[PDB]
């Protein structure tokens, strides 16, 4: 309902505060987002002679 | 703004021993000519950049095209023979 879109890099973060950490401990993040780098002007047709 | 005592007045200051009069007169200190030494370099390898920065990042775009648009096989409606 409120997507994170934050215009600077580390402005919103996700926090885990662990209480017991083993040796090869890691967080496996998985994201899901919208992004847009391109614009999409209108296309071309054939018109066979 | 003192009040004069009329019963016990006093006079002006009398001479007293003095502090050897030339030893209260200073010399005028005699400056020689000077120079900011060395040949100065024209530029300096600065640790910070001298230009502006941006507070926020803005998303940039570039236009792309789509492709050659083809025809289609539509599912076509039935004939309006007064049922529709």
């Amino acid at each position: 309902d409120k997507p994170i879109y934050t215009l600077q890099y580390g402005n919103v973060g996700f926090v885990v505060n662990p209480k017991t950490v083993n040796q090869n401990a890691r967080l496996l993040m998985g994201y899901e987002y919208f992004t847009s780098r391109t614009e999409l002007v209108n296309a071309g047709t054939i018109s066979t002679t | 703004m003192a009040l004069i005592n009329p019963q016990f007045p006093y006079a002006g200051p009398v001479p007293i021993p003095g502090p050897a009069p030339t030893e209260t007169m200073p010399l005028l200190n005699y400056r020689v000519e000077g120079r900011i030494a060395g040949i100065q370099q024209a530029r300096q390898f600065m640790p910070f950049l001298q230009g502006p920065h941006r507070e926020v990042a803005e998303q940039t775009y570039y236009a792309i095209g789509t492709g050659i648009q083809m025809g289609q096989t539509f599912n076509q409606p039935l004939i309006n023979t007064q049922e529709g």
